[PDB]
RNA sequence: GAGUCCCAUAACCUUUGUACCCAGUGAGAAA
RNA sequence: GCGAUGAUCACCCAUGGGUGGGUACAAAUGGCAGUCUGACAAGU
RNA sequence: AUCUGUUUGGUGGAACCUGAUUAGAGGAAACUCAAAGAGUGCUAUGGUAUGGUGACGGAGUGCGCUGGUCAAGAGUGUAAAAGCUUU
């Protein structure tokens, strides 16, 4: 006798009522073993009563780490004393076909009326119920089953691991990868920016030589104008206004459109730099001890290259690109960022205190020579 | 380890010689017999003339194997099962299933040969 | 299409007669008829080593 | 799974009998949900109790072997426990009955000198003993009055009894002429049905749950399966492997019977051959 | 981008809902993919950088819109019959690709008709094979509204009106910029397409 | 290096060759653009203009499976819409290619029990979404039977003495019925009192014993020496 | 658990300095963190010896990841001065490897001391 | 009549300007 | 007051220059490199 | 080149020989008509079919049943116990 069926699942906990018992001693026989393939003979065993839904992925973390660890949460506690009967504790106790022997203990321990069954019975209805799934629950439940598997199994996974999103090196190389890209995005912009501005005047290119020094100074000067207080941020200043006054080039929507291009210019140029300052932190969250090395724009660029911190870790030391005397200063300063990097990855939470003495390191022997 | 069949255990109790012991001192070695259960489905159905060489290979030092097949041909699965894996000693004294298996390369041929067992394609026995 | 198989049609015959291009390779002996669906592809040597592929 | 629980070597000589017990110790608590316990006599006057560590319900987590050792002073013959109130009885030189608790027989409940071949307890009307004498007697006893009740003297030997268990009064006997009897223990003057269709001495009877047909295994080498009411052979079992069926057991499915042969094995078969153990769709089960 | 400035995080995503982005049949994809997912949970000193690198393609794509309205209004400022036949961005195209208005004025129909593909064409010239029959001028809004071999007709009959326009406008001295030309070649044009579309090689 | 190869699917589905003067066993990739073990790739320009897909070189030096491909097996059950039970994931430098193998439409639960490869393998499993990868003792399954249902292949690239038990647990929980069973059987790491020989023959008498019909071995020689592959189908009922 | 978790004894601790000073002679002993993981991509590997007292720890703590992905033992020995000292080399090391070779005359060593440090594994 | 949507919106070569060069090894180094 | 947490390993002058081979980036009204056909077709 | 005559590739396919097949060998079309095979999908669910032929149903009562608690009995144990067992 196997009296009812708990199906632990991701989407809840499910009650099943067992109809017919399967054959004890013709269970290794095989009408018997395949008559949990087909489902038209399984559904004369196996009828379900009740399906507790879980609240969300929290309350299914919770369950998953439970039913993991073979304990009895509150959610089974409501659903088994919904569902099975008031037995004895010491004459015919009420039979439930678990699939976890030290589950079954917690089971007792908190409905002394029940005996639990997880043996080659108990095990093959519930591999029946397993290779079945959908058919059985007739429609009642929300979510597909196999999606919240993939998110539960992602969830348990991360739980047991301790995966901290703060320390993920993925950031740092889409920041950097991101920030080239940029760089080379704000150049050719604002190149035609002082191409299409060539013809307004082509001095200021020649005073100011910086992209978004010049984009801002022209966003707003668009004309001759003398009140030269306001344009130093001034010999610079004073030699433009200078040039303003001895204007030696030649619209209105045309001049719009550049100072619209301009202001782009200077969009993406303070989106940089925001960036800069943001994988700088990032980096010193990350790779504290590669930052304080070698810098945190060449730490960056070093893991990114490398591809990841891990990839970086265990790299050999004799086979990092870093970026005589001179040729094996080098050397020091790769073997000694490996060691860092080493450091950086496998601390769970890292200081700084190691990249400083490796820092002193490396200076002492620059210094020597 | 050695894979015995029903002519061998018939022709050992015979020649009065020990399975195991008659193994060790032909070998010079430590022997694991091994009965299969089609070789044990075989001594079972020659009947009640055979009950000693029954009860003699129902023996705790002669451990057993589980043979997956339909019928009780042991020349089939000792042959099959030892030009699967090349790890065995056929002991036996079919003619055929002795042409069998010294056909078949790497595997040494063990047979009640006088008074005592020997051995033929393991090259080294002394 | 027809349009491309003359275009790699030839490296299709090298690929064919692979055995008597170096004097010292010597191929195992398969026949290697020109394939239904194929696909012309170009090796990405990475970024990481250098100098021994590359 | 068709694989042992455990091995003991029991006795040094035959073990004549062995059954089952529920212990009722009444210092200890008998935890049947973990160990199940199997006594057993031997020839070389000892009755052993055994428990056994199962694997059949997962509440727990240990000692297994030999929890104690009556001992008689003669050999033993056969046992059978008593279905409550931790009894059994040993046939043997002389019928005794024994409880788990005391290490000493209670009673010896033999009608004359002659010894004893075989014991059944009943399964309803549970305090009603029924034995085989090797002088061709078939003896009742009853445990209210802690007596032998009526004997009566065949022509041969009875080899083995089983109680009907859905009757409660009807027993069959299998003995050395080559055929089974139906007695009633309220009139033991005539059978009322013999089961006649082996060819050498019935060794061991037993009765479907259902109490509607027996499965008899004999001295040669075949089993028979016969309708309680008929008097011939339903089925015959027989196997070019099978020497000599001297134990059969009809399980408590009432659709296996398992049979213990004297070249060493126990094998099962199909009590309805034709019929098979999967669950039936409505159309095919019509 | 819209979207993640909208809402941020999955939770956030459950509290909130959107109408203006993602019409009416993805939200429940997305309140789904919210409920069950197998993605982390961010931190806020990233989110907002997430935020920064979303507003700043919005306002891409918003120069990228104001960018195309400039062409179309330096287009048909300077070439408006050709903005009239063949559209604002393939007429563009033409004319950066021949380099000045005036050299593709003087090339010939059958020039403005192959003009983007010259690697085709030099090919299929150099050995004796069949010239290509759309070239740049395959994007036209007719070209798409034609089906089969008459694309390949209606190609040149466009490119012979474009002509027509394009050296119109380059060559024009009292233009008004008010697509008169284009305008009826593009009417000659369209009723061509209806007169080779209204046929059809079944037999009925 | 730079050399250019022609693509041929392969006998077993979802796996391809690149001919050269040396051919490459070669699989699709699923997250184009990045190596995962820093194996050569290939792109191809598959014919809205042609898109740059591309293909990953599989190592039989360091990839039991791909030893066992391209030694020859006749069956290997890792198909492109199957689900996989991989076990002992070690890394990500086989399960990726099985992954890949497998498809977008289908599933491999990548199964370690070890921490810092099990930090790699999410890292790996968010660029490649058919990966659940499952932190957990394979030795206990009902510590994981919430997350996986139902697989079709397992794969035991575990290195553990108790292997056939794991397999046969694993396989009793998870694995369905003539569904697919791929063991890679180390002599050395199950026990090296004895010869290779007689530690396959004695595995695969296990699986057996565990109702798992083997259908084929490979030693896999010139990759490993002393190695294995044995694949066999989940019989069930009637290895007869 | 600590990050140097498989640490050995002092029985198991002598054994493995006894063997690594005789791969050392034997020319069978790569010493050094870099150099062992060298040898440990390259395959070349029979275990690997981690000392659990250097004074960064996570500068050895990359090579157990590397072992995991090639099967490859490693164990902690709580010296790295004895470690050295046992290499045959005049400074503390901090991790070494034995080399497999097939023409060498303490296989049954490296293999028992594998053995060893595998069932403790 | 007629091979572009399969990068003439491209590829390669040449020249001109800008920044560099001409990994492994594995116990030595210094006096 | 060392070290395995790593020692070590193209042409011309009495740190500095002269001359060029490869690397990337950008440019070129530099090159390849040359802008299809030409009178019928559809319907009744 | 009114030199050359080998190779590669296409076209062609005599004689002999070998193998297979034979109301000669095919090909194209489909919201065509049939004959069969394999796999997959679908709650595919009466272990003996509704709560009830006024012979019935509902309400209530009485008997029956379940669980824990307490008390009593009895066994076992013991100096006394305690504890444990009790269809
Ligand atoms: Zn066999």
């Amino acid at each position: 006798p196997i009296e009812y069926l708990l199906f632990e699942e991701p989407t809840g906990y499910a009650v099943f009522k067992v109809k017919l018992q399967q054959d004890d001693i013709g269970s290794r026989l095989k009408e018997v073993q395949e008559q949990i393939n087909d489902f038209g003979a399984f559904t004369k065993l196996i009828e379900l009563v009740s399906f507790a839904p879980f609240k969300g992925a929290a309350e299914a973390l919770e369950n998953a780490n439970d039913i993991s660890e073979g304990l009895v949460s509150e959610s089974l506690k409501a659903i088994l004393d919904l569902n099975l009967p008031k037995a004895s504790s010491k004459k015919k106790n009420i039979t439930l076909a678990i699939s976890d022997k030290n589950l079954g203990p917690s089971i007792k321990e908190e409905f002394p009326y029940v005996d639990c069954i997880s043996n080659e019975l108990a095990q093959d209805l519930i591999r029946g119920v397993r290779l079945h799934g959908e058919k059985l629950f007739k429609g009642l439940q929300s979510g597909d089953l196999e999606r919240a598997q993939l998110g539960l199994g992602h969830a348990y996974s991360r739980a047991k691991v301790k995966f901290s999103v703060q320390k993920n090196d993925n950031h740092i190389i889409q920041a950097i990868a991101l920030l080239d890209q940029l760089d080379k995005d704000i150049n050719t912009f604002a190149m035609r920016v002082k191409e299409w501005y060539g013809w307004h005047f082509p001095e200021l290119a020649k005073l100011v030589p910086d992209n978004y020094t010049f984009a801002k100074l022209v966003l707003f000067i668009k004309d001759k104008a003398d009140d030269s207080l306001h344009d130093l941020a001034n010999e610079d200043s004073g030699i433009a206004q200078r040039v303003i006054d001895n204007a030696r080039i030649s619209s209105e929507t045309d001049m719009e459109n550049v100072c619209v291009f301009a202001q782009r210019v200077a969009s993406l140029a303070d989106y940089r730099r925001q960036l800069y300052d943001y994988l700088c932190e990032k980096m010193h969250t990350v790779a504290p001890n590669l930052s304080e090395l070698i810098g945190e724009v060449i730490g960056a660029r070093l893991i990114s290259h490398a591809g990841s911190l891990t990839n970086l870790s265990k790299q050999a030391a004799s086979t990092v690109q870093i970026l005589k005397n001179k040729g094996r200063i080098s050397r020091y300063l790769a073997n000694k960022c490996s060691m860092a990097s080493r450091i950086d990855n496998y601390s769970e939470e890292p200081s700084n205190v190691f990249g400083s003495v490796l820092k002193k390191q490396v200076e002492q022997r620059l210094e020597f020579y | 380890q050695v894979l015995i069949d029903t002519n061998f255990i018939n022709f050992s109790i015979q020649k009065k010689v020990d399975i195991v012991r008659g193994m060790m001192d032909c070998l010079l070695a430590k022997c694991n017999p091994l009965i299969t259960d089609c070789v044990m489905a075989e001594l079972e159905k020659l009947g009640p003339k055979y009950r000693i060489a029954l009860k003699l290979a129902r023996d705790p030092r002669i451990k057993r194997l589980s043979c997956s097949h339909k019928g009780t041909y042991a020349d089939d699965c000792l042959v099959h099962r030892v030009l699967q894996h090349k790890c065995y000693i056929v002991a036996t004294n079919d003619a055929g299933l002795k042409q069998r298996i010294r056909k078949i390369p790497g595997i040494p041929l063990m047979s009640v040969g006088g008074h005592a067992y020997v051995i033929e394609k393991l090259p080294d026995v002394f | 299409d027809d349009n491309m198989r003359r275009e790699v049609q030839r490296d299709l015959l090298l690929i064919k007669h692979r055995a008597a291009l170096d004097p010292k390779r010597h191929y195992k002996k398969q026949r290697w008829e020109v394939p239904e669906r194929f696909a012309i592809g170009t090796i990405i040597e990475d970024k990481s080593e250098f100098y021994s592929s590359r | 799974t068709r694989e042992e629980f455990v091995s003991f070597k029991a006795h040094y000589g035959l073990v004549t009998g062995l059954c089952v017990t529920q212990p009722r110790f009444h210092d200890k608590k008998p935890d049947l949900k973990s160990q199940n316990f199997m006594l057993s006599c031997s020839d070389d006057k000892t009755v052993k109790l055994w428990s056994i560590n199962v694997d059949d319900y997962s509440n727990k987590n240990n000692e297994e072997g030999l929890i104690r050792t009556f001992d008689g002073e003669s050999a033993f013959q056969g046992i059978d426990s008593h279905r409550e109130n931790s009894t059994f009885a040993t046939g043997g030189a002389k019928i005794h009955l024994w409880d788990v608790n005391r290490l000493k027989p209670v009673s010896d409940l033999s009608w004359g000198a002659d010894n004893i071949t075989s014991l059944k307890f009943n399964q309803n009307e549970t305090d009603i003993l029924a034995s085989t004498g090797s002088d061709n007697s078939i003896v009742l006893y009853d445990l209210r009055t802690n007596s032998p009740t009526q004997k009566i003297v065949q022509t041969m030997r009875t080899n083995a009894i089983c109680w009907n268990p859905m009757e409660a009064f009807n027993f069959v006997t299998a003995n050395e002429d080559h055929n089974a009897y139906y007695y009633d223990m309220r009139n033991l003057s005539r059978s009322l049905n013999v089961f006649k269709d082996h060819v050498s001495a019935v060794m061991d009877v037993d009765f479907s749950p259902t109490g509607d047909e027996i499965v008899t295994g004999s001295y040669d080498k075949s089993i028979r399966i016969y309708k309680t009411n008929h008097g011939h052979s339903r089925e015959i079992y027989h196997t070019k492997r099978m020497q000599h069926v001297f134990q059969v057991k009809y399980s408590m499915d009432s659709k296996y019977i398992i049979s213990g042969s004297d070249d060493g094995n126990v094998r099962l078969w199909r009590s309805k051959a034709w019929e098979r153990s999967n669950v039936k769709t409505t159309r095919e089960k019509n | 981008a819209r979207i993640i400035l909208t809402m941020g995080i999955r939770s956030k995503a459950s509290e909130t809902d959107l109408s203006e982005i993602l019409p009416e049949e993805i939200e429940e994809r997305v309140k789904t993919a919210a409920e069950v997912s197998m993605g982390t949970e961010i931190t806020q000193t990233d989110l907002d950088n997430i935020n920064a690198l979303a507003e700043q393609i919005v306002e891409f794509a918003a120069y990228r819109e104001q960018l195309s309205n400039y062409l179309s209004a330096r287009m048909k400022a300077i070439a408006p019959n050709l903005t009239q036949l063949v559209g604002e961005l393939v007429g563009a195209r033409l004319i950066a690709h021949s380099g000045s208005l005036i050299s593709l004025a003087k090339s010939p129909a059958s020039t403005i008709q192959i003009l983007g593909a010259e690697k085709a064409l030099f090919r299929a010239l150099k050995t004796k094979h069949d010239t290509p029959k759309y070239g740049l001028l395959y994007h036209a809004s007719l070209v798409g509204q034609a089906t089969g071999k008459n694309k390949g007709k209606i190609a040149r009959v466009l490119a012979a009106k474009a002509a027509v326009s394009l050296r119109y406008d380059a060559l024009a001295e009292d233009r008004d910029d008010s697509g008169d030309i284009g305008l009826e070649s593009r009417a000659k044009v369209e009723n061509r397409l209806s007169q080779l579309e209204g046929r059809d090689l079944r037999t009925t | 290096g730079g050399a250019k190869v022609v693509i041929e699917p392969h006998r077993h589905a979802g796996v391809y060759i690149a001919r050269g003067k040396e051919d490459l066993l070669v699989t699709k990739n699923m997250a184009p653009g990045e190596s995962v073990y820093g194996e050569k790739r290939i792109s191809v320009e598959e014919p809205v203009p042609p898109t740059k897909v591309e293909y990953r070189v599989w190592n039989p030096f360091r990839s039991k499976l791909a030893a066992g491909i391209m030694g020859g097996l006749d069956e290997l059950f890792i198909a492109p819409g199957k689900k996989v039970l991989y076990l002992g994931a070690a890394s990500g430098t086989s399960v990726s290619h099985v992954s890949d193998v497998v498809g977008p439409e289908g599933v491999v639960y990548a199964v370690e029990f070890s921490h810092r490869p099990g930090r790699e393998l999410i890292s790996m499993a968010k660029k490649r979404p058919n990966i659940i990868p499952i932190i957990e003792d394979a030795r206990h399954p009902q510590k994981y039977r919430m997350l996986i249902g139902m697989v079709d292949c397992v794969f035991a690239d575990v290195a553990q003495p108790d292997q056939a038990r794991i397999i046969a647990l694993n396989s009793h929980m998870f694995l369905k019925d003539q569904g697919g069973v791929v063991i890679s059987i180390k002599a050395n790491c199950i026990d090296s009192t004895v010869d290779a020989e007689t530690v396959f023959a004695r595995e695969v008498q296990k699986l057996r014993e565990e109702r798992i019909k083997p259908l084929e071995q490979l030693t896999l020689e010139p990759y490993e020496r002393d190695h294995c592959i044995v694949v066999g189908r989940y019989m069930r009922s009637g290895l007869k | 658990n600590p990050k140097a978790f498989p640490l050995a004894d002092a029985a198991l601790t002598q054994q493995i300095l006894d063997v690594v000073q005789q791969a050392a002679n034997l020319r069978q002993l790569k010493k050094g963190a870099n150099e062992a993981t060298k040898t440990l991509n390259r395959g070349i590997s029979e275990f690997i010896i981690m000392a659990a007292d250097c004074e960064p720890i996570e500068i050895l703590l990359h090579l157990p990841l590397l072992c995991e992905d090639k099967n490859v033992p490693y164990v902690f020995v709580p010296s790295r001065v004895a470690l050295g000292r046992a290499c045959g080399v005049s400074r503390p090391v901090i991790a070494a490897s034995i080399t497999t070779n097939d023409a060498s005359a303490i296989k049954t060593q490296i293999y028992a001391v594998k053995d060893k440090i595998e069932t403790l594994l």
